[PDB]
């Protein structure tokens, strides 16, 4: 079966000299991930359920 | 016509590649990655799924007694236990206070939708890949996909392509991969027959149509209390939903290079980690003769801006002088900077414009268009941009040219410095000359 999820609301980007700031505005608990795109990668991972930064 | 090339292992990246045929006027060719397939060999260990404890209807032996019978069924559990007095709404069910037996049986059993829902371990070596590349040279423009080995050719216009062996062996799969659905795992599942109740493989089966199942999970049986029929048993619980709420992420989110993994089959695409060599076989038809094709000379190379951003921020404006109109074949000798355009419109007005990419304050590369030859200097700047949502186009050469203003300074400096210490050498030299001569 298919089951309609909410989409999160697009973060607020402020580019920073090679720093990314992000504000996040999650309605419930969301889940944040990013990862490098090099040869050593350095993933993350947290639970968003409030305003952080 | 003979020649080999190399191209990176980007997808998006259009490489230029130049035949500097003998006889014929250049041509320069689009070698462009539409998308890779990294494509791992899986051999099925087991199957793992949630199990299905069978308690079946005890047998309450009313003033009489009964034994124990071996079952061959996985986890297989059978007490018997005497001097039972049960009760039911109604009243006491069996006649006897203390002469009688009640018969536990347990077992463990491959749950129903094991056949739906279920995680399969695999092992993963000799990953192939295949990818999808993009010619389009001259007149014809055609995408086709071929298996990247020094082993397989595919026509492409009357073309014979065969992308030789990836660079490297790198594969982002382990050993022992655990797929659940469109998730692939690099996890060390335990081996077949030695699972531990309340993990991953607590219960194990070969196939999804095996007869034989394997069961762990730690099975007790225990006296039900007085008056009552209930079958006490105490059990681990299953470990395939402890995995499945302990998992975490899956490959997907760790994979280096970028790599996207996918299921059906188990694969990782666009991993953007080492070289594809290319083999070209170019017929006749495609080049064209230098007497059709306009001949170039008095080429200098100026630049009115430049910018070294990761697109092509660098503006390069030429000029020559034409015997007839027609189109050349334009290429970068050097990796400093890559051009745009391959082909250009080349007319009577002598003058035109090229797109540049760089990463180097003082870019040195060479542009040819058709058989001409000049040299390209620029001051290319720091850009506007922190982050950008694309790729670099470039190379990321950042050694300044041999006359740039840095190696211009640095230069200067090294000569002067040179200009003492050999000063001082001649007359340290004539000294000494002296000093024998006397
Ligand atoms: C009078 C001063 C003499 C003292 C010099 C002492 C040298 C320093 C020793 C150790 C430094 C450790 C760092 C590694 C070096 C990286 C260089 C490299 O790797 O060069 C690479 C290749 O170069 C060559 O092919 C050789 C050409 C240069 C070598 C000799 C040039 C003659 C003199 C040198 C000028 C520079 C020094 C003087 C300036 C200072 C004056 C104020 C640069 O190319 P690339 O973009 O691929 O590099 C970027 C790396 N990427 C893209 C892979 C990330
Ligand atoms: C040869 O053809 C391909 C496929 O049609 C061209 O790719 C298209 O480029 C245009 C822009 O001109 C895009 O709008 C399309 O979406 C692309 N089609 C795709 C990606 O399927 C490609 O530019 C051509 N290359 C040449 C002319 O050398
Ligand atoms: C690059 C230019 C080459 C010209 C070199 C010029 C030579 C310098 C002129 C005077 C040199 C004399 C130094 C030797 C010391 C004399 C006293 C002694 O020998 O006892
Ligand atoms: C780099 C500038 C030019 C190079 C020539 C520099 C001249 C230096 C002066 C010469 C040294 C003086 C001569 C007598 C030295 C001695 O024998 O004690
Ligand atoms: C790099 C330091 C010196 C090593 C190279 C030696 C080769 C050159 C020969 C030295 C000069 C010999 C000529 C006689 C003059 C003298 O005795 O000083
Ligand atoms: C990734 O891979 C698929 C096939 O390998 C390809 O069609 C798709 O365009 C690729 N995505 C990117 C990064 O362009």
């Amino acid at each position: 079966s298919t089951c309609r999820v909410p989409v999160a609301r697009a973060p607020g980007v402020t580019y920073g000299k090679r720093e990314l700031t992000v504000k996040l505005h999650p309605d419930h608990p969301t889940l944040l991930t990013y990862r490098s795109l090099g040869a050593d990668p350095r993933p993350y991972e947290e639970w968003i359920d409030r305003y952080v930064e | 016509y003979e020649h080999t090339a190399t191209i990176p292992n980007v997808v998006g990246f259009p490489y230029k590649a130049h035949i500097e045929r003998n006889g014929f006027s250049p041509m320069t060719l689009q070698l462009e990655v539409l998308g890779t397939s990294l494509e791992p060999t899986l051999n099925l260990e087991y199957i793992t799924c949630e199990y299905k404890t069978v308690v079946p209807s005890p047998y309450i032996k009313c003033c009489g007694t009964s034994e124990c019978r071996s079952m061959e069924r996985p986890d297989y559990q059978c007490q018997v236990y005497t001097g039972v007095y049960p009760f039911m709404w109604g009243g006491a069910y069996c006649f006897c206070d203390t002469e009688n037996t009640q018969l536990s049986e347990a077992y463990v059993d491959r749950s129903d939708v094991c056949k739906h829902d279920h995680a399969a371990a695999y092992k993963a070596h000799t990953a192939a890949m295949k990818a999808t590349i993009r010619i389009s040279y001259g007149n014809l423009n055609q995408t086709t996909t071929a298996f990247v080995n020094g082993e397989h050719t595919v026509t492409v216009g009357g073309s014979r392509f065969t992308f030789g062996p990836i660079s490297t062996a790198w594969t982002p799969f382990d050993n022992k991969i655990v797929v659940y659905k469109n998730d692939v795992y690099n996890q060390d599942f335990p081996p077949y027959g030695s699972g531990q109740p309340g993990r991953f493989g607590d219960i194990q089966s070969r196939t999804v149509e095996s007869k034989d199942l394997y069961a762990n999970t730690a099975l007790k049986l225990s006296r039900p209390s007085s008056g009552t029929v209930h079958v006490p048993y105490t059990q681990t619980p299953s470990g395939f939903k402890y995995w499945l709420k302990e998992r975490g992420t899956s490959l997907n989110d760790k994979a280096p290079f970028g790599c996207v993994i996918k299921t059906n089959p188990v694969r990782a695409e666009n991993c953007a980690v080492g070289n594809i060599p290319v083999s070209m076989d170019i017929p006749d038809t495609a080049f064209t003769r230098v007497i059709d094709a306009p001949a170039v000379t008095n080429l200098e190379c100026q630049v009115a801006v430049c910018t070294h951003s990761s697109d092509f921020g660098g503006i390069a404006t030429l000029t020559f002088k034409t015997d007839k109109p027609g189109k050349c074949a334009v290429h970068s000798h050097s990796n400093v900077a890559t051009i745009q355009e391959a082909a250009v419109d080349i007319k009577t007005d002598g003058k035109i414009t090229l797109h540049f990419s760089t990463a180097s304050a003082s870019p040195a590369f060479k542009v040819s268009v058709c058989s001409a030859k000049t040299t390209c200097t620029a001051a290319c700047e720091p850009p506007k941009d922190h982050i950008v949502p694309y790729g670099a186009s470039h190379n990321n050469q950042v050694f300044p040219d041999m006359s740039g203003t840095a190696m211009t300074w640095v230069q200067r400096v090294a000569g002067g410095l040179g200009g003492l210490t050999l000063a001082a050498v001649a007359v340290l030299i004539l000294v000494t000359c002296v000093t024998m001569r006397r």
